[PDB]
């Protein structure tokens, strides 16, 4: 959890940028 | 100064193809929430991008 | 020196939670990944201005 606490996306997405999500999730 | 175009109703919560005062593009036109200031007439992303 | 060494690997342990929950540069090497990609995306979409 530390790990995670530690470490836009519309105004790119509408150019024709997606983010994919990974296969295997955090869980 | 702008040519003798017609104006239609304005439609909102739908895809359309908008033209406002010579602006132009394809979206969906919602009520919005930001606070233009009174001189101001549109507005940019991050982006940089209406 | 069981009790000793169990003693000294479970307050080691307690440190490296401690550092983690101080230091907020102690894992720069993953957050100097996400923004080398965020700039690369930040400079590929300001292209289109
Ligand atoms: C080996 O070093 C450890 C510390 O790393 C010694 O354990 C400490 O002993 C002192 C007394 O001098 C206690 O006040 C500390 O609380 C102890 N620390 C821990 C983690 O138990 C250990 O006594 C040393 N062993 C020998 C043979 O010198």
């Amino acid at each position: 959890d530390l790990l995670f606490n530690k470490v836009l996306i519309c105004a790119q997405k509408f150019n024709g940028l997606t983010v994919l999500p990974p296969l295997l999730t955090d869980e | 100064v702008c040519g003798p175009k017609k104006s239609t109703n304005l439609v909102k919560n739908k895809c359309v193809n908008f033209n406002f005062n010579g602006l132009t593009g394809t979206g969906v036109l919602t009520e919005s929430n930001k606070k233009f200031l009174p001189f101001q007439q549109f507005g940019r992303d991050i982006a940089d991008t209406t | 020196n069981q009790k000793l060494i169990a003693n000294q690997f479970n307050s080691a342990i307690g440190k490296i939670q401690d550092s983690l929950s101080s230091t907020a540069s102690a894992l720069g090497k993953l957050q100097d990944v996400v923004n080398q990609n965020a700039q690369a995306l930040n400079t590929l979409v300001k292209q289109l201005s």
